[PDB]
C-alpha cells in the first residue's frame, strides 16, 4: 500500500484518545469559453499569439 | 445563458399601430441573432395569435399545453370570411394540430407543471451557449473490455431483432438499454413516429439519438421524419451534443404526394445536417440500411465516425426482389423466351443474391463498417466513441454559411 | 433464411477466424520463425483488453481468395490510461505487403489519430510492395506519405522497427517522431544487399547496411533494444513525458520533491575537474540537477558528445541538451548538432521547455567535418533554437567557446535565462589555440623561450580572458551560482518562464532552415 | 525519497489530546494537485559499453597500475582510489587498450572523472 | 462589377421618362392589382431581368438584375398573384434566394406590397409558422446590403416578414400610395371602436353607417406612410420615380458595411 | 520547394527518373532521411502544383516528383512515359535470380520475353490513366498552352483540410 | 460507509474505521 497515510511520530494515545484524535482531524477536514479575455484582446492580423495565445486557450484541455 | 419565453398573447395592440410592429421586427431579429449562440426554448401557454407565432417558431424547442395552447396567424373569423371554412382555434392550431400535422411543437404536456417540467429535463441537457459544454455528469466508469462489463441488460439486445425481416420491432428497446438509466427525452414524439429522436446519456454523457422505426412505414424516410431529424441534428451541432444514429431504413416512402411535395428537396436536408455536423457521429446499424437511405442515415463517406452493424444489418444498392430484376434482367429474358419456370428462377436467383450481398460483410470488407459487432457491445462501443471524440478536430472550408436545401 | 441467433453465431465465428487469416500454414510458418503475431504484439503493447480493433474485415475487392485484414491490424488503445492509435504489419497474410485495403486501414487511422489528437505507434514487420499489384502498393506508399503531414508536430508518432524496414518501405517510418529497432530483428535500408552487389558489386552484409545499430550510429533510428517487450517499456517511458497533441499538456509526476537544499545538490560543488582536460560524464550533473534519476535519454548513440534526454523540473517535462566531455572532449560534430536541432524542433512542438547544460570547446576542426557539412548542420541548430518558443534556460559548466557558446543557449539567439558556475570559460578560443594561433607563430623556433612564452600566455588567459567574469561584466550570462543552487533555481526559472509568451513575431507559413 | 509515498509532501503538527503531546505527520493530500501522478521515484545512480574508465568516487590516485598503450582485460587493475583513508581499486570493466590516460599518482580525483579509455 | 457611367446630377433631376412612369403605375383604387415587374424592369439597367423560379410561388418574384453594374438580387410582391399575400411556397422560394445572395454578397432589394398571409388551414396545416419563419430567418442572418421600396400594402407581421428597419433594412424608403399598418381598417375598425360599436348596437342605430364612418377615420388618419416616418422606420417617403435613383444611391453607399453579430458555429434556421 | 512556396512560386515538375540511386554510398550518406524530407517539403507546400512525366517514373521517384497521392494538383505524362515500382531489367533480375544464371539462351530468352512483355503491359502510363493517378495523358506540344491553362485555373488555390500549429516536423 | 483510514502509532498500523460521509 503505496498511500499516504497520518503518521504519530511522537508518543502513544490510548485507543479512546486516538479515536478523539481522528474524529476531530475528520471534522476538520466544465468548459465555458463565452466571452474568455483572449478573445477580448485585440491582435495584430499577423500576431504570432494568434496561434501561442489564442488557439492555444481555445484548443487547449 | 438559455434564453426562456412563455408566450401567451393574442397579436399586436393595434391601438398602438406601427410601433408593435416595429418591436415585433426587433424582438424576431433578436430571435436570429441569438439562435445557434444560446439554447431559446418558448412554452406556449394560451392563444399565441398574430406576431405571437413567430417568435416560438425562431426559438430552438416549442413546449405546448394539450388544450389550453394554441398558435394561428390568423382568426378562424378571418379564414370563415375569406374562404368559408369553419375551424375552432383548437382545430386551427390545437397542441394536436401542431404536432401531428404542422410539426411545429416539440412538446405537447399533459400540464402546466408537465411543460416546465419538460423543459426543464431539456436544460439538463442543454449546456448555456455554443461555446460551453454540455452537462456532463460523473459516472462510476467500469474497467475492462466490452466483453468484460456486458451486463445482463446489454446481452437482452443478442436477441431483441425478430427472426423474419418483414416483422418489426419497437426501436424504443434499443434506446432504452444503450442509454443510461432508461432515461430518453424524447422530441416531437407525436409528429412523424417514423423516425425517434430525442435526449440521453452515455457514461454521464449527454447524447442526441436519432433512430429509425420500424412500427410505422416500415421505418421509412419521408418528408416530415428528414426534416425532424434534421432540424434536431442541427440543433444538437448548434450546442455540441454528439449524435448516435440507430439504422433500420428500408427507402424513402413511395408516393406521388411525397414526389409532389419535394421529398427530393426535403429530404436533402437530412444530407445537409448530418453532413455538416462536426459533433460526433456514431452509427450503428440494425437490419436495413438500403440506397439513398444508406447515405443519408450517416454513411462513412457522409463522416460517420464509428460506424458499427449487428449481424442482422442488411446493407445494399436495394433488396432482393428489384436487384434480381436488374443483375439478372438477361438471363430472367431468356428464360421467358425459353418458357421456362421464371418465377421458380426468380425465387432461386433472389435467394442467391439475399445469400451473397445482403449482408453486413460486404460492407465490412469495403471498410464502410468498421465493425460488425454482437448486439450487447453497441453501448461499450458508443461510450467509447463518444468518451474519445469529445473534441473533433475537423473544419470545412471558410464560409458565412451554408446555403442548406431551404 | 437464417435466425438472429444463427448469424450472430456465424459472426462469432467470422471474427474468431479473422484472428488468423493466413490459417494454420502461416501460424506453422510464424512459429517457426518464433516471432509474435502481430496482434499478440499489440495486445502486449497495449494496456489488458483496452484494444478495439478497426476494419478487422476488410478484405480486397474481387480478389475471390484474398484474406481478412490485407495485412495489416489497426484500432485503439490505452497506455497508462491515455488513448492511441496502433497499427501491426501482419506478415502471415501477403507476407504483410501494403495493398489496397491494408492502404485504407493505415490511413483511416492516421485520419482518426489526426482528429481525436492523439499518440501513433507503427509496429512495423516487413511490408514490401504486392508481388501481384505493385503498382497498388506504390500508390499507397504515397498516400501513407501524404497523410503523414498531417500528423507531423500535431501528434506522437514512434515506429518500432521488429523486422527488414525494407525498400519503399522505409518512407513512413522516417517520417515519424521516434524509431525503435530490435537488435537482429530490425533493419532498415532502400535497397537489399543482393541488388546493391547486382548494380554495384559493393559487399555488404545486412548488419553492416541495414543493421540497427549502424543506424543508430548513422542517426535514422533513435533506440536499440534486445526485446519487443523492451521496445515497449521504451515507448511507455517515452509517451510518459509527452502530450497526446500539441495543445493539450503533459503529465505532472511527483511534483515538489525533496524542496530543500540536498546532500546530492552539495555534492554537485566539486564535480567539476580541477584539471581543465580531464574528462568526465555529465549524466553526473544531469542525475542531481533535475527532480530525480528519471533522465530518459533519446538517440543515445547519435552523436555520443551529445546528450539529447527528457527530465522534469518540479514535476514539469524539459528536454535536456548537454554537452558530454566524456566523449570527442564535447565537441559539437555533424551529428550532435542535427540531433540537438531535431531535438529542439519537437521539443518546441510539445511545449517542452529547453535546459541547455554545456561543456564544450565548440566544432570539431577538421576536413572531414567541413566535407561532411559541419556549416549547415550548425546553422539548423542556430535556426532551430531561435525558431523555438518554449522557455529556454542554460547552465554553462566549464569551458563554452566560440560557436559552441553560441548554440549552447546563449542570450543571444535568445535563450531566456542564462547561469553559469565559478568553472565556466567562455571565450571565442581556449588559451591554447589563442596562443598557437597569435602569439607562438611569431618565433621560429620551438625553443624553451617560447615554451615559457607560451605557457606565461595560457596562463593569463585562463584568468583574465576564459573567464565568466567578462560575461558577467557585460550581463551575457545572468548569473554566476554555485552548483548546489542549480536544481532549485531552474525549480524557480521554470515556473517563472511557465507562460512565456514569445514575441514580437510575425505569422507567415512557414520560417526557412538550411537545408 | 524512495518508495512512491515518499513524495507526498508532509505538514508536522503538535496535537494535544487529553494533555498527551502527540506528534502526527499529515499528508497533504489526505482524504481523512489536479493531475499529479505519484510514482517510486528513480534512485540518483547511472541505473557499460562505454570506452572510459571513470571514477567512482572522489578521492586521490595513490596507484595508477596500467602504463599508455597497454592492453588489459576485464576485472584487471587500472588504479587504486584513496578515499577517507580507505583503498577503492578501480578495475577494467572491458578487454582492450587503455588508449588514453589522465591521471598520475598523487593526483586528487572527482567523481565521474575519465580515468582512463579502454578500446 | 461591370462598367457603366453614371450620369452626373441630382436624384431628381436625372429623372428619365420611363421613371417617370411609375408615378401613375399604381391605380387608385387599392383593390386593382398591378404587375410588379413595372417596378422591376424600371429600377434595373436594361430591363434585363433573369427570373429564378418564375413558375414557382407566383405570389413573390425574385430574381437576378443589375443596378449600375452591381448584381442585385430583386424580391417582390406581386399583386396580380394572390393579392400579393405571402404564403408556404413564396416564403420558402425568397428564404433560399435571399440566403444564396447573402452567400455570394449580392445585394438584396426588396418591392413590398403585401396585404398579409394567404389565409387558411391548408396552410396551418402544411406549417406557415415554421415556414414563414423561414424568410424571417433568412432576412435577419442577410448581411448584404439591404434595401426596401414599400409600394401600397405592408400590413401586420408581413411588413416584419418583407424588411423592416429593426430586421436590419439598411434604407427603407416607400411612396405615397404605401399602405402601413397593424391591419385593415375593416378589421382595425372592430378592436379600435368595438365600445361605439357597442352603443350604436344598444342604441339600435344606422351601425353599417357608424362602420362605414369609423372606417374611413381610420383609413383617412393611418394606413399612410407618414405614421411610419414619423416613427422613424420609413427613412423616406418618395416620389415613386425618384425609387431608381434612391437604390442605386443607397447600394453604392452600402458597397461596404460591417454588421457585428455574436459568435456562432451555424444559424439552426427554422428547418 | 520550401523556398518557392515560402514565396507563393507555383511548382511545376518535370519528371524523368529511375528514382533513388543504389549504394552503399548513398546509403551511409543518408537517403532514407532526405527523401523523407523531400516527401515532406512536397506535401507542405500549399503553392499550385502541376507535375508533366516525360519518361520514367518508377517508385520513389514517383511519389517525390510531384505524384497526386503526394498531393500534386495537376498530373499530365507525355505517351512516352513509363511509371512502375521498378523497370523491366530490374524485375527481370529479381525473376532471373529464382536460378543461377547460365548464360544460356534459354534465360535471354526469358528475360527480354519479360522485359518485353513490362515494357508493353506494365511499365506504361495507361494503367495510371485508367486507374486516375494521372490526369491527362497529352502530346508533347500541347504541354506549354496546358501549363498556362492549368495554372491558371490554380492561380488562387487555397489548400485545406489543414491544422494551424506552430511549426510541421521535417527529419533533419 | 465507513473511511477505515491507515494511521501509524510508533511503527504499529491502526486501521481505525470511521464513519464515512462527514
Ligand atoms: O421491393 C419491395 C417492394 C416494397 C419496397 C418499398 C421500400 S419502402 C422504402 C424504400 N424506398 C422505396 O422506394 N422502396 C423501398
Ligand atoms: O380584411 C379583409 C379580408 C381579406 C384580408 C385577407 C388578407 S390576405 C393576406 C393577409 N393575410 C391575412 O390573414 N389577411 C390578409
Amino acid at each position: 500500500d503505496h498511500e499516504a497515510h497520518i503518521k504519530v511520530l511522537r508518543g502513544e494515545p490510548t485507543p479512546e484518545e486516538m479515536a478523539a484524535l481522528m474524529a476531530v482531524l475528520a471534522s476538520a477536514g466544465e468548459r465555458n469559453m463565452w466571452g474568455h479575455p483572449v478573445d477580448k484582446l485585440r491582435y495584430s492580423v499577423f500576431s504570432w499569439q494568434r496561434v501561442t495565445l489564442l488557439e492555444r486557450t481555445h484548443m487547449r484541455r | 445563458r438559455p434564453l426562456i419565453g412563455i408566450n401567451d398573447g393574442a397579436g399586436a395592440r393595434i391601438q398602438e399601430g406601427v410601433v408593435s410592429l416595429g418591436l415585433y421586427s426587433r424582438i424576431f431579429h433578436n430571435n436570429i441573432k441569438a439562435s445557434g449562440v444560446i439554447p431559446q426554448i418558448s412554452l406556449i401557454m394560451g392563444a399565441a395569435a398574430g406576431g405571437h407565432v413567430y417568435s416560438p417558431a425562431l426559438t430552438d424547442f416549442v413546449v405546448m399545453v394539450d388544450q389550453t395552447s394554441q398558435m394561428f396567424i390568423t382568426g378562424p373569423d378571418v379564414i370563415k370570411t375569406v374562404t368559408g371554412e369553419d375551424v375552432t382555434m383548437e382545430e386551427l392550431g390545437g397542441a394536436h394540430t401542431h404536432m401531428a400535422k404542422s410539426g411545429t411543437a416539440h412538446y405537447v404536456a399533459s400540464g402546466e407543471q408537465d411543460a416546465f417540467d419538460y423543459v426543464r429535463d431539456l436544460l439538463s441537457y442543454l449546456p448555456p451557449n455554443n461555446y460551453a459544454d454540455p452537462p456532463l455528469y460523473p459516472v462510476a466508469i467500469p474497467e475492462g473490455s466490452i466483453e468484460e462489463t456486458l451486463t445482463d441488460e446489454d446481452l437482452e439486445l443478442d436477441t431483441l431483432i425478430p427472426d423474419s425481416p418483414n416483422q418489426p420491432y419497437d426501436m424504443h428497446e434499443v434506446i432504452t438499454r444503450i442509454l443510461d438509466d432508461d432515461e430518453f427525452l424524447e422530441v416531437q414524439a407525436g409528429y412523424a413516429g417514423n423516425i425517434v429522436v430525442g435526449f440521453g446519456r452515455v457514461e454521464g454523457r449527454p447524447v442526441g439519438i436519432v433512430a429509425n422505426q420500424p412500427t410505422q412505414f416500415a421505418g421509412c424516410l419521408d418528408i416530415n421524419a428528414s426534416e425532424k431529424a434534421a432540424r434536431f441534428i442541427r440543433t444538437c451541432d448548434c450546442f455540441n451534443i454528439p449524435i448516435v444514429l440507430l439504422v433500420d431504413v428500408p427507402g424513402f416512402l413511395p408516393g406521388t404526394d411525397q414526389e409532389y411535395n419535394g421529398i427530393i428537396r426535403r429530404g436533402a436536408k437530412l444530407l445537409y445536417a448530418y453532413g455538416e455536423a462536426t459533433v460526433a457521429k456514431v452509427t450503428v446499424i440494425t437490419r436495413k440500411s438500403y440506397g439513398g437511405a444508406y447515405c443519408v442515415m450517416g454513411s462513412k463517406d457522409m463522416g460517420a465516425d464509428v460506424v458499427v452493424a449487428w449481424p442482422t444489418a442488411q446493407i445494399a444498392v436495394m433488396g432482393a426482389s428489384g436487384a434480381v430484376g436488374f443483375v439478372y434482367r438477361q438471363q430472367l429474358k431468356e428464360a421467358a423466351k425459353n418458357g421456362e419456370d421464371v418465377d421458380a428462377l426468380r425465387l432461386e436467383l433472389q435467394q442467391t443474391y439475399e445469400d451473397t450481398l445482403v449482408n453486413p460483410y460486404i460492407a465490412a470488407e469495403r471498410g464502410y463498417v468498421d465493425a460488425v459487432i454482437p448486439p450487447s457491445h453497441t453501448r461499450g462501443y458508443v461510450a467509447n466513441a463518444l468518451r474519445l471524440l469529445e473534441r473533433k478536430i475537423v473544419q470545412m472550408p471558410p464560409k458565412k454559411h451554408g446555403n442548406i436545401p431551404l | 433464411n437464417k435466425t438472429t441467433a444463427e448469424l450472430l453465431a456465424e459472426l462469432r465465428e467470422k471474427l474468431e477466424l479473422a484472428k488468423e487469416p493466413g490459417g494454420e500454414k502461416a501460424v506453422a510458418k510464424r512459429e517457426k520463425k518464433g516471432i509474435p503475431s502481430a496482434r499478440a504484439r499489440i495486445n502486449a503493447l497495449l494496456d489488458p483488453g483496452s484494444f478495439i480493433e478497426i476494419g478487422a474485415l476488410a478484405k480486397t475487392p474481387g480478389d475471390p481468395n484474398a484474406l481478412y485484414g490485407d495485412g495489416v491490424v489497426t484500432g485503439r488503445g490505452t497506455i497508462d490510461g491515455r488513448p492511441v492509435g496502433v497499427f501491426s504489419h501482419d506478415q502471415t497474410v501477403f507476407q504483410g505487403s501494403v495493398g489496397e485495403m491494408f492502404g485504407r486501414k493505415v490511413a483511416r487511422l492516421m485520419e482518426w489519430v489526426a482528429m481525436v489528437g492523439c499518440p501513433i505507434i507503427g509496429i512495423n514487420d516487413s511490408a514490401g510492395a504486392r508481388i501481384q499489384d505493385a503498382v497498388t502498393s506504390l500508390a499507397w506508399y504515397a498516400e501513407l506519405g501524404r497523410r503523414h503531414e498531417m500528423l507531423r508536430g500535431l501528434v506522437p508518432e514512434i515506429s518500432l522497427i521488429f523486422g527488414k524496414c525494407a525498400g519503399g518501405a522505409v518512407y513512413s517510418p522516417i517520417q515519424t517522431d521516434l524509431l525503435v529497432a530490435v537488435r537482429d530483428q530490425g533493419y532498415m535500408f532502400i535497397t537489399g544487399p543482393d541488388v546493391i552487389k547486382d548494380v554495384t558489386g559493393e559487399d555488404v552484409t545486412f548488419d553492416e547496411l541495414g543493421g540497427a545499430d549502424e543506424q543508430a550510429k548513422r542517426g535514422n533510428i533513435h533506440k536499440v533494444v534486445n526485446s519487443e517487450a523492451e521496445a515497449y517499456q521504451y515507448v511507455r517511458d517515452y509517451l510518459s513525458f509527452l502530450p497526446s497533441n500539441h495543445f493539450d499538456n503533459p503529465p505532472i509526476v511527483n511534483p515538489g520533491m525533496e524542496p530543500e537544499i540536498t546532500p546530492h545538490d552539495l555534492e554537485l560543488d566539486s564535480i567539476v575537474p580541477d584539471a581543465d582536460n580531464m574528462a568526465y560524464d555529465m549524466h553526473e550533473i544531469l542525475l542531481r540537477i533535475f527532480d530525480d534519476g528519471d533522465v530518459f535519454e533519446i538517440a543515445e548513440q547519435r552523436g555520443p558528445a551529445m546528450i539529447t534526454a527528457f527530465a522534469r523540473v518540479d514535476g514539469h517535462p524539459v528536454g535536456v541538451i548537454a554537452n558530454q566531455p566524456m566523449v570527442l572532449s564535447g565537441a559539437i560534430d555533424n551529428e550532435a548538432s542535427d540531433k540537438a536541432a531535431s531535438f529542439i524542433r519537437f521539443c518546441d512542438s510539445y511545449n517542452l521547455p529547453l535546459v541547455f547544460v554545456v561543456d564544450t570547446p565548440g566544432a570539431m576542426p577538421g576536413v572531414a567535418e567541413e566535407k561532411g557539412g559541419i556549416i549547415k548542420r550548425g546553422g539548423r541548430f542556430f535556426n532551430a533554437i531561435v525558431e523555438a518558443d518554449v522557455p529556454k534556460v542554460t547552465v554553462i559548466i566549464r569551458k563554452a567557446y566560440g560557436g559552441g557558446y553560441a548554440v549552447m543557449g546563449s542570450k543571444q539567439l535568445s535563450a531566456d535565462l542564462n547561469f553559469a558556475w565559478p568553472t565556466a570559460r567562455i571565450a571565442v578560443i581556449g588559451a591554447e589555440g589563442a596562443a598557437q594561433l597569435l602569439v607562438k607563430r611569431f618565433p621560429d623556433p620551438n625553443a624553451p623561450e617560447v615554451q615559457k612564452i607560451r605557457d606565461d600566455f595560457i596562463e593569463g588567459y585562463n584568468l583574465n580572458m576564459a573567464t565568466p567574469w567578462i560575461a558577467a561584466e557585460r550581463g551575457y550570462i545572468d548569473a554566476v551560482i554555485q552548483p548546489h543552487e542549480t536544481r532549485l533555481l531552474l525549480r524557480k526559472s521554470l515556473r517563472l518562464l511557465r507562460d512565456k509568451q514569445n514575441g514580437p513575431k510575425v505569422q507567415r507559413k512557414h520560417g526557412l532552415l538550411p537545408l | 525519497p524512495i518508495e512512491e509515498e515518499d513524495t507526498v509532501p508532509r505538514q508536522t503538527v503538535v496535537v494535544e489530546v487529553g494533555g498527551r503531546r502527540l506528534e502526527v505527520s499529515l499528508p497533504g493530500d489526505l482524504a481523512i494537485a489536479p493531475g499529479v501522478v505519484r510514482k517510486k521515484p528513480k534512485p540518483r545512480k547511472r541505473g557499460a559499453s562505454g570506452d572510459a574508465v571513470t571514477a567512482p568516487m572522489q578521492g586521490t590516485v595513490v596507484k595508477v597500475a596500467v602504463e599508455e598503450g597497454q592492453e588489459v582485460s576485464a576485472g584487471d587493475l587500472v588504479v587504486v582510489l584513496e578515499a577517507m583513508k580507505m583503498e577503492n581499486p578501480v578495475t577494467a570493466h572491458k578487454d582492450g587498450t587503455i588508449t588514453g590516460l589522465a591521471v598520475e599518482a598523487g593526483a586528487a580525483i572527482t567523481q565521474g572523472t575519465v580515468i582512463a579509455e579502454i578500446k
